[PDB]
């Protein structure tokens, strides 16, 4: 079906990147034709100036060089109801550092009752020279190997306890 | 006198079979569509003739001037009635009343032959016996009735409706074009407001206006309609349609209402009339058997030919000639090559010569005319002169069908097959000793078959576009004969509340409500007795120092429960990888190191085992030896991703085996241990009745084959995805020459060969699955050609005949084969009572010891000053028989909520269920006061003083709700006290008391069947979940229920688990190919491709779901009978 | 179906002088709706001869009142439970002939007809 995923906050100065932006439909089935706008403001700036949109087939662009010869289209593959938004930067700097909102435009086609709904997507990014990795999975892997090292001590205690029950019983004969 | 010549008439055994035929060729003539002008006369010639009998015995009983005689037979007053009637409407202007004048003539047929009066009589003194399960029934189906009344009250009007630009209103709910008509299905869209529950797409909203998701029918909004729809789910008729409306109105969260319902109102209730039905047919039984020169030639010849070798390698390699016959009746695909037929046809015709040749051989060793005395002979000679006509005529047209007789041959195996020979038996006996009985259910299917058109045939012709949008007929109408045949066996089967709607929309509502429930009644009644009527004819220093620590720790209680507890966790954590997996990436990083985690406890655990219990005794361990694989493969998946192949299709694809994790918990628990034991001991006589099984539906599927080889393609409109008229497109050339707009599509379910002839018979035979079969079956035209609306429509006949036999008689060896194994491993081999462990035993004892209590009148008098007055006038009849009534009638205030009465009305109901709180509270009181000390001794006490306090508290939590922060969705399950407050009735209604206290009894192993069924499904899901989350849209899998999360997949689960609906979901996984599914089809936010699950494992998935859930239920309906037969007898 | 059927009996007579009510009506299955119904009354004068018109109420109340046969018709009917006539003011000397009751209900195909020879008896 479709789900709506959060972007990754981190990207990496020099790497590239997919800032994601998904508007799952309410029902699947409903025909519909997307298009979209996306419109980004930099660390140190007050405002949302336009810098991508995206239409049936074709993307245009802002001629911004903060994007120039520099963005790709990373949405659904031609199929006119879109229900997928993703930007795919390549060689990520510093100039595109910011918040950005993603406004999907959706003509909803019904049987005769046409519909123009909008959603906003607004979503936060922080390029950083190093990928360091995310909180949630290094006290995951911290948490790991502690449960795993306790669980062995665990085990190691409870066999010794019953070796010293052992020795002072089996000795008598 | 006179009335002795009026006396030997009627004795005369010429008159009894004059009026046998006359009564057979009337009954002939009612069949008729469209009678045309002549038959008339010959209608007055038959009610001539009934004057004719009725003459015979008004001149036989009565004598001198003597007017009624025939008036004690009760039978004899039907024909009173008949030939009154008839008279009647012979004056025509005397009306649109020949409806109730012809059916009178109809049911005469009961009396054709003497001895149906006997059975019909049995029936009787049968259905006298359901007393008390019929108003236990009745009475759940009212509590539950209302319980989803005062729930769902109107949320099934809910529909999606459009947002104005801006009469007003008053011309908006009611335009019905303003609602979302979801594609093909002409019936508004449900929606709700909550969560968890249908939406509304961006542009609408959910509106509690309109009809209900019917043409206005069993919905929840009326207690009638309630009990109806109740009705529907104690039957499970169709129950996947309001199980889907419900949850998409009030949201998933609700289902839990079902799964009571299911488990109490249909589950139950069906086994105990089940069961005393059976304890009725078992007394009568007890009852009724406790009462009681070239001649020279010819013999040299034979002395050769009955020499010729019998035994060694010719009567054995005649069986084995005839299995390797049903092997060559196999191979017939219908994608068929030539060297691949004409192989097929000449095994063909050498098998049936070989037949002709043993014939011969054996009609001249035991003489030509002393052969045909065995019976075995009889019918072999018949078959081979059936295929001998076939092979000599291969040009007859509609009837090279009868070709399939062959497969008869088969049955000479119940020559040496015991269990096959006895189900030969059981159809013997189906024709045999108990056909009058059969007889029975064909006159009264017959019966109402005719009734039924003539209640109802011309209006479904003239009232046909009401309910239709090509207004031409449906394919379930009762104009003609056979339709109406069709109809009252699909009703039968169980699938009765489809036709039924049709019914009330075309033919008024009372007229087919009664119709409907008399058929499903009566009819059922007499299937349900004459299954049980078969069934019951049946019958040295480190070494062993530290292996004595490991083991003392492998066995100690506290390793165990936290070995159990990692279990729960481990299983738990394939729940979280859902279709929302990804949006977390919290849970699902954390769940990953999890499973690193608890592989590693699982390894240690299995290598304590192994240095505990040694390898012999680990490896001699089935459960330890399960236990050792998923530990394996667990291990090889962690070398696979530390290495790195982990996206590997091999790898990759074994990685979805994680699923059977929840598997070893199995061993660990004991519930699961003794039910599987039961199950797998079982497991060796239900696998030779599935061979049997399989033998006899290989019969029916070849059968299949033959009658519809590949014949089920029909090209469709791909702008619409409909069948092309004849006209337009006839043919294969020209379908191919009809552009790209025509598909040529098959059904995804037919009969190209044994393997899809099994799928499509199990559908069939499931009863849940069998509409495009039997719509495409009877379509059928021939090869390549377009299919054809009812053209060759008696193909019906075929699957009635198979529903009677593979779906009737097998199951009826099935179930008997599993009666007598139960009862050999209770009896002889093992506990009493299986499915329960010993610590259950203790309980079931410890509560059988409790059920059998009474007092010892141990309630002195109350001390002084009038106390005693009333607690000595409140024992007495009167106030007991008062407080019933104050029930009832509070009941009875219950029933009259609905949807949309005015507050009046609500103030009104608030008004008189105050008195009768206020009633019930002084009662409590009374009883109090009588018995001021203790007053709780008995259960029943207890339980009126926690409903009297349950009512009160949600009395004041209504009226909190009301007046603080407001929420209908928890007003209405608040209000639910007064359920208990009529449950009350359940202290003096004797007969429900001992119903109910036998499913309190039974409780323990249906438990513990339940826990393993429920860790099945848990399995299951997450199969499915692995495999079937990214399928496609169709008629069964859609947003709402689906395998998309685990709610979904258990939700579906729970359908499929009643066998209800499993052809929808089965549906959309059948997919396989770019015309229906595409297999690169990326999902926003899934790195997955394709949108179709693998055919292979959607078949497996779903059949070992189906045989699974039947052995479980089986095993649930065999603890719920052994209970009655324990209660009882 | 075959048709649609109609109560419409052979022949019926009505005396001179009396006011008229033309009755035909027809008893069908389908829930009556006053917005799409159809009817047209027909009447055959010689042999073969086409019609012209006789009657109306084809979308709704429509009257005629033509002068080549008589001044006559009052809407007499009613829908409402499949029973629509009509009227016709004044009994005549020319109030003789074959006046058929052709009928059309929307939400079935099927062309309904009902044929009485109105005439004077006594
Ligand atoms: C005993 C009743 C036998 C009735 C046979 C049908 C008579 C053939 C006939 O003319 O009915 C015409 C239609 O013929 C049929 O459809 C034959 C259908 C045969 C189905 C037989 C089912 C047996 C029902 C009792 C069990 C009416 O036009
Ligand atoms: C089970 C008993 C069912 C009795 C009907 C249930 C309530 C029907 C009802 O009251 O309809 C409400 C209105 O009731 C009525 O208008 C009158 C109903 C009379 C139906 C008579 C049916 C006869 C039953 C077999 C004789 C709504
Ligand atoms: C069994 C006998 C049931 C006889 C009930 C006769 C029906 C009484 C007449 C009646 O219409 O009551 C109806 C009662 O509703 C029922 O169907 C009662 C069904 C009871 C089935 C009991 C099964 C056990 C109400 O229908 P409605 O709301 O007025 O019509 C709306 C349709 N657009
Ligand atoms: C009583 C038992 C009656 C029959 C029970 C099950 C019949 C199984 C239906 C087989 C359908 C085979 C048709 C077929 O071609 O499926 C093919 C494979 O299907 C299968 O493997 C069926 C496997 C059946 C497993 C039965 C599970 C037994 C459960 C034991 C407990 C794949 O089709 P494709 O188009 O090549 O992809
Ligand atoms: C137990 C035996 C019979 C219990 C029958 C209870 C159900 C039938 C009576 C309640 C009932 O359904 O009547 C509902 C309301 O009618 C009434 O009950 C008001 C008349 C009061 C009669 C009370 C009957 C008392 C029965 C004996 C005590 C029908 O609701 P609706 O909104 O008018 O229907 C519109 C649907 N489109
Ligand atoms: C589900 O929630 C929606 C959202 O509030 C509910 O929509 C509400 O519907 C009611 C009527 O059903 C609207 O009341 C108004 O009634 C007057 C006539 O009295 C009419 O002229 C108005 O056009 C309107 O229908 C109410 O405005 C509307 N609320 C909103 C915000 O649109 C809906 O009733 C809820 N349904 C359920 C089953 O919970
Ligand atoms: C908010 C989430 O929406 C719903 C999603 C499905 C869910 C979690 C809901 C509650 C009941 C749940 C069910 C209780 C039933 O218990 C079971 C289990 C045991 C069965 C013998 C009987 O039913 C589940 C099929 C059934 C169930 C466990 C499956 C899942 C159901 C909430
Ligand atoms: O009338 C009232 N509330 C009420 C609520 C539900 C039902 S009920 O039909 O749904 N039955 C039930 N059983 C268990 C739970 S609800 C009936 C009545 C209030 C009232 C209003 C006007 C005059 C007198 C009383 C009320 C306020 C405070 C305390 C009691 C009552
Ligand atoms: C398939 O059906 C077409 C129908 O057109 C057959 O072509 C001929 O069509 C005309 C008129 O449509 C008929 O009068 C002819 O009788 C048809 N030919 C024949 C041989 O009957 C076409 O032949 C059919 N082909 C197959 C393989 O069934
Ligand atoms: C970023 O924007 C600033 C705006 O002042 C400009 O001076 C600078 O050259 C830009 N750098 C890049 C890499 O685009
Ligand atoms: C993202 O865009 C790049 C560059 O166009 C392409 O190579 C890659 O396949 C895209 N990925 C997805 C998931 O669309
Ligand atoms: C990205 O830009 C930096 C400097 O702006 C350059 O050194 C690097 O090679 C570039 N990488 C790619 C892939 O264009
Ligand atoms: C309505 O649809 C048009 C189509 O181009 C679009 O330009 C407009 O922005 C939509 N309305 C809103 C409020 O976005
Ligand atoms: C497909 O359906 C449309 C419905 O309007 C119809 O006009 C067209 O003729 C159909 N195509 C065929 C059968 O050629």
């Amino acid at each position: 079906g479709c789900v709506e995923v959060d972007s990754e906050t981190e990207a990496v100065y020099g790497m590239t990147f997919k800032i994601l932006c998904i508007s799952c439909k309410r029902r699947s089935e409903t025909n519909a034709e997307t298009f979209t706008e996306w419109t980004f403001r930099q660390k140190g700036t007050e405002e949302f100036v336009k810098i991508l949109r995206y239409e049936n087939e074709v993307l245009q662009l802002e001629e911004d060089e903060r994007f120039e010869g520099r963005v790709v289209w990373n949405g659904s593959r031609g199929t006119k109801d879109l229900q997928d938004l993703s930007i795919f930067i390549t060689n990520v700097t510093y100039n595109h550092s910011g918040d950005y909102e993603c406004h999907v435009y959706r003509l909803l086609f019904f049987e005769n009752y046409e519909h123009n709904t909008s959603v906003v997507k607004k979503i936060h990014i922080e390029v950083v020279d190093k990928a360091n990795r995310d909180m949630a999975s290094i006290v995951s892997e911290i948490m790991m190997y502690v449960l795993i090292v306790v669980l062995t001590i665990w085990l190691v205690a409870e066999m010794i306890y019953c070796y010293k029950k052992i020795a002072a019983a089996t000795e008598t004969a | 006198p006179v009335r002795k010549i009026a006396i030997k008439i009627l004795v005369h055994s010429l008159f009894s079979m004059l009026i046998m035929c006359t009564i057979l060729t009337n009954c002939v003539f009612m069949t008729l569509s469209n009678p045309p002008d002549w038959t008339k006369n010959v209608e007055y010639t038959f009610t001539g003739i009934y004057t004719f009998e009725s003459l015979i015995k008004i001149l036989a009983r009565g004598f001198c001037l003597e007017d009624f005689t025939f008036l004690r037979d009760p039978w004899n007053w039907l024909d009173f009635s008949v030939i009154v009637m008839a008279y009647v409407t012979e004056f025509v202007s005397l009306v649109s009343a020949l409806r109730t004048f012809r059916v009178l003539r109809a049911l005469k047929t009961i009396s054709v032959i003497p001895g149906l009066k006997t059975i019909v009589g049995a029936l009787i003194q049968s259905v006298k016996k359901l007393s008390d399960v019929m108003i236990l029934t009745v009475f759940c189906l009212s509590v539950f009735a209302l319980i989803g009344l005062q729930l769902f009250m109107g949320n099934l009007r809910n529909k999606c409706l459009q947002w104005p630009p801006s009469f007003n209103w008053k011309d908006y709910i009611g335009d019905d074009s303003h609602f979302y008509v979801l594609d093909g299905q002409k019936d508004p869209l449900l929606c709700g407001n909550g969560s968890d529950a249908g939406q509304c797409p961006e542009g609408y909203i959910c509106v509690k206006a309109g009809r209900n998701p019917n043409y206005g029918y069993t919905s929840f909004d009326t207690f009638s309609w309630a009990f109806l729809s109740l009705f529907r789910l104690m039957t499970q008729d169709y129950w996947e349609n309001l199980y889907q409306l419900t949850l998409r109105a009030a949201g998933k969260t609700y289902m839990i209402f079902f799964v009571l319902v299911i488990f109490l109102g249909s589950f139950y209730l069906v086994n105990l009339i089940l069961a005393v039905v059976a304890m009725a047919y078992e007394e009568q039984n007890q009852a009724t058997l406790e009462e009681a020169d070239c001649c020279d030639a010819w013999l040299k010849v034979k002395h050769l030919v009955n020499l010729i070798v019998m035994d060694p390698f010719v009567d054995l390699a005649i069986t084995i000639c005839i299995v390797l016959n049903t092997l060559f009746m196999a191979m017939e695909h219908y994608p068929m090559t030539e060297q691949f037929s004409s192989v097929l046809t000449v095994g063909n015709l050498v098998f049936t010569g070989i037949f002709t040749a043993e014939m011969v051989l054996k009609i001249i060793a035991m003489d030509p005319y002393y052969y045909f005395q065995e019976g075995w002979n009889i019918f072999d000679g018949i078959i081979v002169s059936l295929s001998l006509m076939e092979l000599g005529l291969s040009n007859v047209e509609g009837l090279s069908v009868l070709r399939s007789f062959r497969l008869l041959r088969v049955f000479k195996l119940a020559k040496s097959w015991p269990t096959l020979n006895m189900l030969i038996k059981i159809i013997g006996n189906s024709v045999g000793a108990l056909g009058n009985l059969t007889l029975v259910l064909a006159i009264i299917v017959f019966i109402f078959a005719v009734v039924g058109m003539q209640l109802f045939g011309k209006s479904y012709k003239e009232c046909v576009c009401k309910i239709n949008d090509d207004c031409t007929l449906p394919r379930w109408h009762m104009n003609d004969f056979f339709h109406s045949f069709l109809i009252v066996f699909r009703v039968l089967c169980g699938e009765w509340i489809e036709t039924m709607w049709d019914c009330m929309e075309v033919a008024g509502q009372t007229m087919c409500l009664i119709v409907f429930m008399l058929v499903m009644v009566i009819g059922n009644l007499v299937v349900l007795n004459l299954f049980l009527a078969l069934l019951l004819s049946s019958f040295g220093k480190i070494w062993w120092n530290l292996r004595k620590t490991c083991y003392s720790i492998v066995e100690h209680n506290w390793f165990e429960t936290f070995i159990v507890f990692m279990i729960l966790l481990s299983s738990g954590a394939l729940a979280f990888e859902d279709i929302y997996i990804e949006q977390r990436k919290t849970i699902k990083t954390m769940l990953e190191y999890a499973d690193k985690v608890f592989t590693y406890i699982f390894i240690l655990e299995m290598l304590l085992k192994w240095v505990a219990y040694g390898f012999q005794t680990y490896f001699t361990n089935a459960w330890c030896w399960l236990d050792f694989l998923i530990v394996d493969v667990s291990l090889v998946s962690l070398v696979a991703n530390a290495l790195g192949y982990s996206e590997l299709g091999a790898i990759k694809s074994l990685r979805t085996l994680r699923a059977l994790r929840p598997l070893r918990a199995l061993s660990r628990f004991e519930g699961m241990r003794v039910v599987v034991n039961a199950l797998v001991g079982a497991i060796p006589s239900i696998m030779n009745v599935l061979l049997v099984c399989l033998i006899f539906w290989l019969i029916f599927s070849i059968m299949g084959v033959n009658l519809f080889a590949g014949k089920f393609y029909h090209c469709v409109n791909m702008t619409t995805g409909n069948m092309f008229d004849i006209s337009d497109v006839n043919n294969l050339s020209d379908c191919q020459a009809l552009g790209k707009q025509a598909r040529w599509k098959n059904v995804k379910v037919n009969f190209d060969n044994v393997g899809a002839g099994y799928l499509a018979l199990l559908q069939v035979a499931t009863f849940k699955g069998w509409m495009d079969i039997m719509y495409a079956a009877v379509d059928s035209r021939d090869v390549k050609l377009q299919p054809v609306y009812e053209e060759n429509l008696y193909m019906y006949l075929y699957f009635v005949i198979f529903i009677i036999f593979g779906s009737f008689f097998t199951l009826n060896l099935f179930i008997g084969v599993i009666i007598d194994n139960f009862n050999q491993q209770k009896k002889k081999f093992g506990g009493q009572d299986i499915f329960m462990t010993e610590e259950q035993k203790k309980y079931y004892n410890a509560m059988k010891k409790l059920g059998s209590k009474k007092p010892q009148k141990p309630i002195p008098r109350p001390a002084n000053k009038f106390q005693g007055m009333v607690f000595d006038f409140v024992t007495r009849q009167v106030f007991d028989i008062s407080i019933m009534i104050l029930i009832c009638l509070n009941m009875v205030t219950m029933m009259v909520e609905t949807d949309d009465q005015g507050k009046y009305m609500t103030l009104v109901l608030s008004r008189i269920n105050l008195v009768f709180i206020v009633l019930f509270t002084g009662e409590f009181v009374l009883k109090l006061v009588s018995l001021r000390h203790y007053y709780f001794t008995i259960g029943w006490n207890i339980f009126d003083f926690v409903v009297v306090i349950l009512s009160i508290v949600g009395m004041f939590l209504a009226e909190m709700i009301e007046k603080y922060f407001v929420s209908p969705t928890l007003f209405r399950v608040i209000r639910l006290a007064r359920i208990g407050r009529i449950l009350r009735l359940i202290k003096g209604a004797k007969g429900i008391r001992t119903l109910l206290f036998a499913l309190m009894m039974s409780l323990p192993a249906l438990f513990n069947i339940g826990l393993l069924l429920f860790l099945v499904m848990f399995i299951y899901a997450i199969f499915g979940m692995s495999n079937f989350a990214y399928v496609k849209k169709e008629a069964g899998i859609d947003d709402m229920f689906n395998f998309e999360t685990f709610g979904n997949s258990m939700i579906c689960l729970f359908q499929i688990t009643t066998s209800a609906g499993w052809d929808g979901l089965l549906a959309p996984i059948l997919n396989s190919a770019p015309p229906d599914c595409d297999p690169d089809t990326i999902h926003p936010g899934s790195s997955v491709k394709g949108d179709c699950g693998n055919p292979s494992v959607g078949i497996f998935f779903f059949v070992s779901y189906i045989i699974i859930s039947f052995l479980v239920v089986v095993n649930m309906y065999i603890a719920v009978i052994l209970e009655n037969f324990s209660v009882a007898t | 179906g075959r048709s649609m059927e109609v109560t419409v009996p052979a022949t019926l007579n009505v005396l001179n002088g009396s006011d008229a009510r033309l009755p035909c009506t027809f008893n069908s299955c389908y829930t009556v709706n006053h917005k799409q119904f159809s009817l047209n009354w027909t009447y055959q004068e010689c042999n073969n001869c086409s019609e012209e018109m006789f009657l109306q109420f084809r979308m709704k109340i429509i009257n005629l009142k033509l002068e080549r046969f008589q001044d006559r018709v009052e809407f007499s009917g009613n829908p409402s439970k499949y029973d629509v006539s009509v009227m016709l003011r004044n009994v005549q000397p020319e109030d003789e002939g074959i006046y058929n009751c052709y009928i059309m209900n929307p939400p079935d195909r099927h062309r309904g007809h009902g044929k009485i020879h109105l005439q004077v008896l006594m």
